[PDB]
RNA sequence: UGUCCUACGCCGGCAGGCGCGGGUAACCCGUUGAACCCCAUUCGUGAUGGGGAUCGGGGAUUGCAAUUAUUCCCC
């Protein structure tokens, strides 16, 4: 190939560092709450070349990948691919992201403590659930 | 120590690819990846480009090992 | 410190 | 006017059908060059490459294949080709030629005429 | 409090077929299959014991062996004793603990604290 | 002019068929194509953007070579190795929906015939098309 | 005329050593189209001398645990290796291989004589067949060890190994191993 | 191996459902359409897309009963 002048060697998206030199679909996977499959789905819904590296992009495209990523159901990523399906709180099929995941697992743990369930007590002990 | 390879080209790299590479006797994506500190993908791409240009001969194309020759 | 109704058997978990 | 032999390797059985034709060797409806393990393509072309297309001039061979794996199947096929040719030479051509061909084939590879006696032991 | 974007008042007044859509899969399956005789009896008992109580006071505890029972929104408010093989555990049913089974409240085994080993 | 499907490099023939399918334009493509897997046994989505065409072509070829195949048969063909994690690996069939929609699509294009026999075989028109593609590939192989 | 892989000459191949002129079999009658032959060579004793040398090499290259059955792979490796060799030297690859074999095989070895406990080994002479076998083993091992965790292919690495052992340079693993064994065998006596 | 083995259509992203047939069996499943392997594609020596433990949400069966995850499926 050639030498890209507008190359981002280091990326920062959603308070998580992304390695720009890595391949796009496997570079988004670096953030929490996004696996490979999901990334692929996003990038096929974003209409972006999959052969491209993460630093080998414009900003608008990146912003639109972000947009799609945030609000998956609106961009026709259908209701099974999402991380959290029926939430115990609001019951919204929404995919969770980087910090959100940390918040929400924590929340779950708290609720399981509160309830005094068996799983909860196991988790409090420092033991196995399954 | 860890190995740091250039995922995309530099001018020094590009010149050492257009001039130096089509005169190696054995040209292998792995050898080019080892000579000039390049990732195997990028090196492969370069090789392909060089084939398309008509600077470098092809010996055998395979799923694993693709072998190339310097022209004359 | 133990909750109101819970028994001696489950108390070991708390 | 027509001969029907078999070659067996392991489990794989290949039946070759030799007849007065125009020089066609087709294995299960496809040419010898059009069989999948093309790394092991030369092994299948050995009876052709050894004796020449000149001995395979007016002979049509249809090879029916069944059983085994891939390599085994190949080995069966090649065997049955060679055996087929030999039987045809015996039957409708002279004996001396048959003797010659057989000698050639044994002198190159013994497996090409006589079958491997070993198969999967209990 | 809210459960799947639905409040307690709504939940209580909700259809039985509508809960077969607002639960986890297991629970949905169970409700399709139907509540067994014993379960029904338990539920009726609960209904009685919450009905026959002073408004200020917490209702009288109903003892049960059914740890295969799913907690419905109708049980929220009641105190239930659940057998764990040996002893009962008096459990106040909270709104948070509907999509669970009664079993996961009364633990059937004591947690392990290791004694120092003998001749091995 | 006498060539046949069986006497041609198979992969190349498949490719050419796929190309033909694409350039024609008409084929019933489902909307989930950029989202779907291809079997419970596989890990990721396929790499090809136009994979559906390819798969259709493959199916057609299979029908040609061996008739009286159904959806189950097609699922059994395209199956493979399920990576069962730390448990040892087993065989698992392909995606039933995908095969089903391939067969419905090709049948829509008058290439596949639904049968009295049970499953599905090939139309005469479809066969003709296949043999044309085989000729094309052949010419582009013996002269090349 | 029979050519290996349908391209490699066998009539140009010249054996240097008189000792191994009997046991490296490639010259005339033993020359075959492919390495893969799958005839029995472990049937009776000394029979693996009548087995082609390329075939032998192939059979020792699949030796390792995860690769334990896969012979087509091995033959592809061998083919590509040969091609690489040709590209490099210009010489006939079979000849090169033969040279490597000649220069890799140990000539003397220290062996335990006495009882279990007496750790003073006596340096003894080495069989020609064994020297061939051992050489092959060493070469394959070198190929393995050069190609474990790098971008280098086994075909490439193997080729490199074989050229290094053909030239007699101290960059080959096999050569090094020979040197280590041989010096020891010069020490014990 | 089989009176639960299942063919075939339809609905299903996926486990699966729904419809309809054959087989008490060299007949139908079943030319048992297997996996390795082979052939191309992308990755490039890094805890890496290797490796998958552990976990968090859903869904689906099996069953009188799955809470101490039966099992399977998808993130």
């Amino acid at each position: 190939l050639v030498i890209p002048e507008k190359f981002q060697h280091i990326l920062r998206v959603l308070n998580t560092n992304i390695d720009g030199r890595r391949k796009i679909a496997f570079a988004i996977t670096a953030i929490k709450g996004v696996g490979r499959r999901y990334a692929h789905v996003v990038l096929r819904k974003a209409d972006i070349d999959l052969t491209k590296r993460a630093g080998e992009l414009t900003e608008d495209e990146v912003e639109r990948v972000i947009t799609i990523m945030q609000n998956p159901r609106q961009y026709k990523i259908p209701d099974w691919f999402l991380n959290r399906q029926k939430d115990v709180k609001d019951g919204k099929y929404s995919q969770v992201l980087a910090n959100g995941l940390d918040n929400k697992l924590r929340e779950d743990l708290e609720r399981l403590k509160k309830i005094r369930a068996h799983r909860g007590l196991r988790h409090f002990w420092g033991l196995r659930v399954r | 120590d860890k190995l740091n390879n250039l995922v995309l080209f530099d001018k020094a790299t590009y010149d050492k690819l257009c001039k130096e590479v089509p005169n190696y006797k054995l040209i292998t994506p792995a050898v080019v990846s080892e000579r000039l500190k390049i990732r195997g993908s990028l090196a492969r791409a370069a090789l392909q480009e060089l084939l398309s240009k008509g600077l470098i001969k092809l010996v055998s194309k395979h799923r694993a090992q693709v072998i190339y020759t310097r022209n004359t | 410190k133990v909750p109101k109704g819970t028994s001696s058997y489950q108390a070991e978990w708390i | 006017q027509s001969v029907q032999v078999f070659g067996r390797k392991k489990t794989a059985t290949a039946v070759a059908h030799c007849k007065r034709g125009n020089g066609l060797i087709k294995v299960n409806g496809r040419p010898l060059e059009m069989i999948e393990p093309r790394t092991l393509q030369y092994k299948l072309l050995e009876p052709v490459l050894l004796l020449g297309k000149e001995r395979f001039a007016g002979v049509d061979i249809r090879v029916r294949v069944k059983g085994g794996g891939h390599v085994a199947q190949i080995y069966a096929i090649r065997q049955s080709i060679s055996k087929a040719l030999v039987a045809y030479y015996q039957k409708y051509v002279d004996e001396a030629s048959k003797k010659e061909i057989k000698d050639i084939l044994i002198q190159y590879d013994r497996t090409l005429l006589v079958a491997d006696p070993r198969r999967c032991e209990s | 409090f809210t459960y799947r974007g639905v409040d307690l008042d709504q939940l209580l007044d909700m259809s039985y077929e509508q809960l077969m859509q607002l639960y986890s899969a297991r629970q949905r399956r169970r409700l399709n299959r139907g509540l067994r005789r014993k379960q029904h009896s338990l539920l009726k008992r609960l209904r009685k014991a919450k009905k026959e109580a002073p408004p200020m006071e917490k209702p009288e505890v109903v003892k049960t062996h059914l740890r295969d029972m799913i907690i419905l929104p109708e049980m929220v408010g009641s105190m239930v004793g659940v057998y764990n093989g040996k002893t009962f555990n008096q459990v106040e049913i909270k709104p948070e603990m509907i999509g669970h089974y009664l079993g996961e409240f009364s633990i059937t085994y004591k947690p392990v604290k290791h004694g120092r080993p003998g001749i091995g | 002019p006498g060539v046949t499907v069986k006497d041609v490099n198979q992969q190349e023939f498949v490719r050419a068929l796929a190309a033909f399918l694409k350039k024609s334009g008409k084929l019933k493509v489902p909307e989930w194509v950029d989202t779907v897997k291809l079997a419970k046994h596989k890990e990721l989505a396929p790499y090809d953007e136009n994979w559906f065409y390819t798969r259709a072509a493959s199916t057609a070829r299979h029908l040609y070579l061996r008739g009286g195949a159904g959806v189950g048969s097609m699922t059994k063909i395209y199956g493979g190795r399920q990576r069962n994690g730390v448990m040892p690996s087993h065989f698992s069939r392909g995606s039933k929906s995908v095969a089903r929609r391939v067969l419905q699509a090709l049948e829509g294009l008058k290439m596949v015939e639904k049968d009295q026999d049970g499953g599905r075989k090939l139309t005469p028109q479809g066969q003709r098309d296949l043999d044309r593609i085989a000729g094309q590939v052949a010419a582009a192989n013996k002269k090349h | 005329d029979i050519k290996l892989f349908g391209k490699w000459s066998t009539d140009d191949v010249q054996i240097n050593d008189i000792s191994l002129q009997d046991y490296i079999a490639v010259k005339e009658k033993y020359a075959k189209y492919l390495p893969h032959s799958a005839g029995r060579y472990a049937a009776k004793r000394f029979r693996k001398a009548q087995c082609p040398i390329v075939e032998r090499l192939t059979n020792s290259m699949m030796m390792h645990g995860r690769n334990n059955g896969k012979k087509l792979m091995t033959v592809r490796i061998v083919k590509h290796a040969f091609e690489i060799i040709h590209l490099l030297t210009g010489e006939n690859p079979l000849q090169v291989l033969v040279n490597a074999i000649i220069n890799s095989g140990p000539r003397e070895d220290s062996t335990r004589i006495g009882r279990a406990g007496t750790v003073r080994r006596q340096a003894v002479d080495v069989s020609p067949l064994r020297r061939v076998n051992q050489a092959i083993w060493l070469l394959c091992t070198g190929a393995r060890e050069a190609a474990f965790r790098n971008i280098k292919t086994i075909a490439e690495c193997l080729a490199d190994e074989l050229i290094n052992a053909a030239k007699g340079s101290s960059n080959s693993y096999a050569i090094k191993k020979k040197d280590e064994l041989e010096r020891v065998a010069k020490s014990n006596r």
